[PDB]
């Protein structure tokens, strides 16, 4: 419902800080 | 995926990053 | 280059608002 | 890429939208 | 209003759209 | 509520990338 | 280029935060 | 208005209150 | 703290300058 | 505790903004 | 300047996430 | 300090991790 959904967004910034430049691909 | 394992319960850097390329 | 990197940070979470449930590539 | 087209001007939903999936 | 329909099930784009001027 | 406040962060963001130029109010 | 662009979406979430319940205008045109 | 305004140089507090209802 | 504080009932910006250096 | 993860993610944001020059401690 | 504070904001951020429960210090 | 380093060539986590306490 929306906690996962707020909670994805700061996910998603989070890979894209870990991964560098190797990155991620969300979902 | 990530959003269920890591939004259920804390995911640690190490765990934020299994889901890298 | 920072620019870059701080425009990425917003293009990620604009994808996640945008592809929903599709997904995206980065 | 993505930078090209939407850090140097903005793109709109649209646009963002190329760039699913 | 927008936090009923938002904040306990996830808006689309187009839902949220109907709050903008 | 804070879980209200957080989700209001949010909504703000994605309206801002929504309704670009018309804008939006948050109240 | 999006300076602008980027600057706005931190700007209204500082505006959410400063103005509290009475919210804000915000109207770009 | 008040992204150029308030993207072009930083607003204080007080500068942002000037656009609460 | 902050936590105990500020998670659960809103803290304005005007209580959260208590915890400015 | 990702509840309150989350909630820190948001309050050092708002730190980041009212205390300025001051900087802030979260911890 | 405008973009010294936007990239402070990300960097912050970016602290907590990276520190954990250590947390991080920050004085201008 | 940080934003000296790290806001015209970006810092690598490791990086970041020189400001954690
Ligand atoms: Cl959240
Ligand atoms: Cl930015
Ligand atoms: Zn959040
Ligand atoms: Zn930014």
């Amino acid at each position: 419902f929306v906690n996962q959904h707020l909670c994805g967004s700061h996910l998603v910034e989070a890979l894209y800080l870990v991964c560098g430049e190797r990155g991620f691909f969300y979902t | 995926g990530i959003v269920e394992q890591c939004c259920t319960s804390i995911c640690s850097l190490y765990q934020l990053e299994n889901y890298c390329n």
